[PDB]
């Protein structure tokens, strides 16, 4: 997955 | 099932390999069958199937660049695309507590990022790779239409600040930008002295764009101290760059939420919207 | 190794925390190649060899972009290294897997699958050699066969018996009338030891090819000869059939070059200082 962008 | 259903193909691409011993990862565009040294990408729609010849060209181009490391190399295309599997494992954030590990890991990111920057000028690249106009305004519009209805009033006010700042960004297209350069996507050879960069995976978001996007992802994954080391080693620590990094970094939760909203992924949506509702 | 010891300081920068016993060495004509778990380091033996590394970096970059159906050693330098006058070293990725034991080809099905993968590799090398941009980037010597014969007589004949020299003259005799073919990317040393397979999850699967020191635009017959030298006429005939290469002209050049392949191994060993590969290459010529 997610905060990086996923 | 996917394994049984594509068994004729898998027997050609992986002779003698028992399909029930494989594992399938469920992408957005693609099912990915995972064998020991390679993966098989199968399109999940007619849209993806139409796009797969371009994806293969893109991966062939990346395979030709000097990035200081490996990338998934196209081995076979037919509809399907077989890519080499990059060996190694992600590096645990805790490893960077050793200042000598941090030093060699920071240096190897600089090589990767420099290689992507340089490639941004190349022609093979500029013409094979996506170069969308106004990706960040499109993003801002998507967030307002799709996420604002799920947000608190205070959430909408914070998010509208973050989106407003996306107008500050110049639509820069100078570097190859991975687009999702989190820790999980960077693989390392470990336990043979200090860590050595094996390669980089998950190129789905790859484009010509602004390298601040990749630097932001590194900071998101490993924290500000480490990003600062990378920026200093690489000569990237001016204020103009810092502003672009912060602006883009501010969008990562909202990017998670927008994806999760479209995917029907309720866990990611919740996580993404934390503090916006 | 004294190479490891002589180069201890540089190797500690390129492979920090790696002890010498974690390392081995392949002897090259121009470079000593230090082999780590995940990568290899070309160390030039002389100033001239160092001046060769910028071009080697470009050559390995070109190979990394070809459609071969497998991996190749990727240069881990920056693209700008190609514009240098000289480089003190060149780092390449290491291709995973292991050589395939000839015994594996006793099984009919394995032989077919193995031959098929050789065909994909060779077909990709052939088409790249018809590409004008690749052709401009690789060496394409002319008269190489005539010159190889000259080199064998000059450098190896002194190491032979008179019996060996006569045998060698029989094998060199056909070279001058060999068509001089510059049509394919040719690996130039495509023995079993340079072709790597994975054999965990099923039948042998081509992982990648190593040791591109001799690569050029040349005659595909050179690479097919190597295969035949290692694996014998029946396997070779399977590769030629699956690849569309079993015409008499091709088979005849293969036979001619094949008869020189051990001498090719001896000449290389002679120039790179590899005493055992030289003893082996000279089996039957002394």
């Amino acid at each position: 997955k997610a905060x990086r962008a996923s | 099932g996917i394994l049984q259903a594509n068994r004729v193909l898998l027997s050609r691409l992986l002779p003698g390999v028992e399909p029930e011993g494989l594992t399938v990862r469920h992408g957005q565009f693609h099912q990915v069958v995972i064998a020991s040294d390679r993966v098989v990408c199968l399109p999940r729609t007619a849209a993806a199937a139409a796009r797969l010849p371009r994806r293969a060209a893109v991966m062939r181009v990346l395979a030709g660049l000097d990035l200081g490391c490996r990338t998934p190399r196209p081995l076979c295309e037919g509809p399907f695309l077989v890519l080499s599997r990059v060996p190694g494992a992600p590096l645990e954030a805790d490893a960077l507590e050793d200042s000598k590990v941090a030093e060699v890991v920071a240096a190897q990111y600089v090589t990767l990022l420099s290689g992507l920057a340089s490639a941004g000028a190349d022609e093979k690249v500029r013409a094979a790779l996506p170069a969308p106009q106004g990706r960040w305004r499109q993003f801002a519009a998507d967030v307002r239409a799709e996420l604002f209805p799920l947000m608190s009033d205070g959430g909408c006010r914070q998010a509208e600040r973050e989106l407003a700042a996306l107008d500050s960004l110049p639509d820069i297209t100078e570097a190859v930008v991975h687009g999702n350069l989190g820790a999980e996507n960077v693989l390392w050879v470990r336990d043979d002295g200090l860590p050595r960069l094996s390669g980089v995976i998950d190129w789905d978001e790859v484009s010509i764009g602004d390298p601040a996007e990749d630097l932001a992802a590194i900071g998101a994954g490993y924290g500000k101290d480490f990003l600062d080391q990378v920026l200093t080693l690489g000569g990237w620590s001016d204020r103009r760059m810092a502003t672009r990094i912060a602006t883009i970094r501010a969008t990562f939760a909202l990017q998670q939420a927008l994806s999760a909203c479209r995917d029907g992924d309720e866990e990611e949506l919740a996580d993404g919207l934390t503090g916006y509702r």
